[PDB]
């Protein structure tokens, strides 16, 4: 009962590129999903929470949501700082303790 | 808000791990500390938080019986221990606090890891 | 009385302890107490359950004897006949903190209104739409709890007010 | 009016208004149901505020107004009550207070011309704020310096409006989403919008 | 893109003829378009476009009740009519296929034309 | 209105001759102005978009932009490929029409 995500999307610079996750039903659709960014070699710090806000500080181009048992997170835009690790973070009711993804790397084509 | 963790430090298989890290610059209480570990390579694994107002320290299945963790609020620090670490426990390890406070298994759901410390990696 | 009042921990809203059975006053002082049939001067000169929960500022004057709202008709409701007494007291230094209190849940959505002191521990996803929502909480259909956190930045009236029921 | 409500004609329509002048359909003198409005996609936010979704069919109204335009993906929580953005204070001012609905979902399958779709636009720039539930139709330069540009596409001086076209190779967050807002009002006159 | 249109012969005034633009290479339903005639003596005079989805057309002030513009969709062509042709008519005639896709006279300052194509020589 | 421009263009070959498409406040200013050059016996190609751009695969060697109600178009040198006549055009809203120039015939020396 753990999540599961592609380890690599690759895209194109200039336009959006999607980061997939999907749950099963304590992980997914019945509690929040948490998303992540990991600098490289440092302590990764939250990019999306509760699938519809943002921290201050970041910009207005990270798009994440989820519809059913699985969340997704668009990112537009790949120049020199999303090259890093996203992770997809949410609790699980069934293990009574919070579970993370694979991490997902991101490359530019 | 800062977060200091400790040294880096090799242990022998068959002893303990001594990993601490101290909260500065906000009000101790009222924040639950949680612990993330993460293997090279691998994803993220979760530990378990502290209530540093009483004596609340739920776990993960996983780590049920094998760690021991202790508040030290008269330093303003929390402790955890590792007993009988193996190669498989070689990793890093992050501390990190949670925004809001509550200590009930079923809250987890308005609970994301805001700050985070630095890492201290622990080998074999 | 002092197991019930000084208690550490309280219970939630939609699963409120129910503790059976001094003086009153030695504590801070009531926001609200309003007894029913029996009068406050005469109570000491005349079974009895202990219901004790917090509720947020706004939502105190909504136990009473016969009337509607939010928690009150889904999450704890009074009889129509009432000989008990009500007493809401503040709980801020206690009970909220910065960042916000993220325990004293409440439940918001429910099938329809609920019998007179019942409880229901429940988190089965509600359903507002047509389509047989079994596990996914996604659109049009909600998970039923919602927390309320409690911060000292918040008016008197989001404080997280301790009360009890000492039904008679 | 012994049949249901044209709510089919103002969701299933073959064109939307714009953000900028966005259209504002009355409907009065008509029983209504709200039992048919699951049959479309799924949708991406169904979100009802003071009225639950639920009790729309026993509670009686006296009139229905209906709010249709088209706004990308990362804007859709902009349109909300007592929200900052692009769209929530310069083109689509809800109020803090609001009782109705607001459904917003996909049309990336016939709303999205393959190298542009132009026919959409929004105002970027303007003096102020926008007054709650209001539109306006501006076609003059926007001065921002110290000088009156008046009218010619130049330095400080800008078109208020902007299209986005909405190429299919876009992704989820500049996707075109149609959005509608039914509004309700309170009982001040004798209600005839009612449910059977 | 390929963007061939066929050829047109020279009538006499008082008829109707026909010049048919055929487009091939891309998808017929999600661009539009424009008719555009070179005569000697003048540059480039506009007409209309055409949104190859539905009836809705637009015209120009000059050409009124000279000019009429359909479209088909199995042959995947659009047909256009001159009506009353006069001396002043005496032109080639290009279909130009415009990127983007308008339909309202707010929308035309970002459409520029994408592909042309041969002319047909027209003459009273 | 009708947009104007100099039917010829005066410049010895070798150098940088610049013309100018002037129109009013109606026709310019609010909307954009493009380019076309017309070969002999074939169609117009685009030359300038967005009054600033150039397509892929046309000469970076062109350069033109607006300044107020007029648009200035600069060529480097003349070839007998660059000896076509240019073409203006914009949109107006007060005709609800694609307004075109009249052009410029360019001849070497
Ligand atoms: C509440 O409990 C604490 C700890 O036992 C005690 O110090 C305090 O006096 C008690 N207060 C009352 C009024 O019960
Ligand atoms: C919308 O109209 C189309 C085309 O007539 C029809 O196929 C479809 O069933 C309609 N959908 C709704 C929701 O009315």
């Amino acid at each position: 009962p753990v999540l599961t995500q592609p380890p690599s999307a690759s895209g194109p610079p200039g336009q959006s590129v999607s980061i997939s996750c999907s749950g099963s039903r304590s992980n997914i659709g019945t509690n929040f999903v948490y998303w992540y960014q990991q600098l490289p070699g440092a302590a990764p710090k939250l990019l999306i929470y509760k699938n519809d806000q943002r921290p201050s500080g970041v910009p207005e181009r990270f798009f994440g949501s989820k519809s059913g048992t699985s969340a997704s997170l668009a990112i537009s835009g790949l120049r020199s700082e999303d090259e890093v690790d996203y992770y997809c973070a949410a609790w699980d009711d069934s293990l009574s303790g919070h579970v993370f993804g694979a991490g997902t790397k991101v490359t530019v084509l | 808000v800062q977060l200091v963790q400790s040294g880096a430090e090799v242990k022998k298989p068959g002893a303990s791990v001594k990993v601490s890290c101290k909260a500065s610059g906000y009000i101790f209480s009222d924040y639950n500390i949680h612990w993330v570990r993460q293997a090279p390579g691998q994803g993220l694994e979760w530990m378990g938080w502290i209530s540093p107002d009483s004596d609340d320290t739920n776990y993960a299945q996983s780590f049920q019986g094998r760690v021991t963790m202790t508040r030290d609020t008269s330093i303003t620090t929390v402790y955890m221990e590792l007993s009988s670490l193996r190669s498989d426990d070689t990793a890093v390890y992050f501390c990190a606090r949670s925004v809001g406070y509550c200590s009930l298994n079923s809250c987890q759901r308005w609970m994301w890891f805001d700050t985070w410390g630095q890492g201290a990696l622990v080998t074999v | 009385f002092d197991e019930v009042f000084n208690a550490t921990r309280f219970a939630s809203v939609y699963a409120w302890n129910r503790k059976r059975i001094s003086v009153l006053y030695n504590f801070a002082p009531f926001f609200a107490f309003k007894c029913y049939g029996v009068s406050p001067t005469k109570l000491n000169d005349l079974n009895v359950y202990a219901d004790s929960f917090v509720i947020r500022g706004n939502e105190v004057s909504q136990i009473a004897p016969g009337q509607t709202g939010n928690i009150a008709d889904y999450n704890y409701k009074l009889p129509d006949d009432f000989t008990g007494c009500v007493i809401a007291w503040n709980s801020n230094k206690l009970d909220s903190k910065v960042g916000g209190n993220y325990n004293y849940r409440y439940r918001l959505f429910r099938k329809s209104n609920l019998k007179p002191f019942e409880r229901d521990i429940s988190t089965e996803i509600y359903q507002a739409g047509n389509k047989p929502c079994n596990g996914v909480a996604g659109v049009n259909c909600y998970f039923p709890l919602q927390s309320y956190g409690f911060r000292p930045t918040y008016g008197v009236g989001h404080q997280p007010y301790r009360v009890v029921v000492l039904s008679f």
